[PDB]
Order: structure tokens, then C-alpha cells, then sequence
């Protein structure tokens, strides 16, 4: 309701975490989840 | 620089990953009481890892 930003709030994927061997934080990116209409306006291509 | 450690059987292990440690001030500065090395010189830990 206040300051949307569409940021992640709760993490429901995994309940607990332990024995962490690695952690990293990448560069800040911009994401807007607001609903849109029409053809797909963006393309994201990742190779891991 | 920690204020209080744990017991000798309770010893805590600090996990250091994706970091850079300066070993020159830990040894060449001679700010501690004593140190002893095994298999590697204290001055060789800068170029080795």
C-alpha cells in the first residue's frame, strides 16, 4: 500500500537454511512488476 | 580483536570466503606475544593461499 517498489517481501520457497558455504550480492537492478497489456515488451537471456 | 572467546572444547570456527587477508601486520608488525608456523614461512603466506 505504501512505497510499492514491487520488492520481495516474504521468502516461501525454503523454510530453513544452514551450513552455508557461499553468499554473494550482485549489482543493483530495476524491476517493475506492474501489470501491462500487449505483446511482451522485454527480453532477458541468461547463460549459466 | 574479539572481546571474549569460547571454551577450549567450545572453540568457534570463523569461515572466511571471498575475502582478502593481510598477513603482514599479523606477523611482521610483531604486535603479538608469539607465533609458530608449520610447513610454511610466515612471510610466504602473502603470495600463497
Amino acid at each position: 500500500k505504501n512505497n510499492k517498489s514491487w520488492m520481495e517481501s516474504e521468502f516461501r520457497v525454503y523454510s530453513s537454511a544452514n551450513n552455508c558455504t557461499f553468499e554473494y550480492v550482485s549489482q543493483p537492478f530495476l524491476m517493475d512488476l506492474e501489470g501491462k497489456q500487449g505483446n511482451f515488451k522485454n527480453l532477458r537471456e541468461f547463460v549459466f | 580483536n574479539a572481546t571474549r572467546f569460547a571454551s577450549v572444547y567450545a572453540w568457534n570456527r570463523k569461515r572466511i570466503s571471498n575475502c582478502v587477508a593481510d598477513y603482514s601486520v599479523l606477523y611482521n608488525s610483531a604486535s603479538f606475544s608469539t607465533f609458530k608456523c608449520y610447513g610454511v614461512s610466515p612471510t610466504k603466506l602473502n603470495d600463497l593461499c
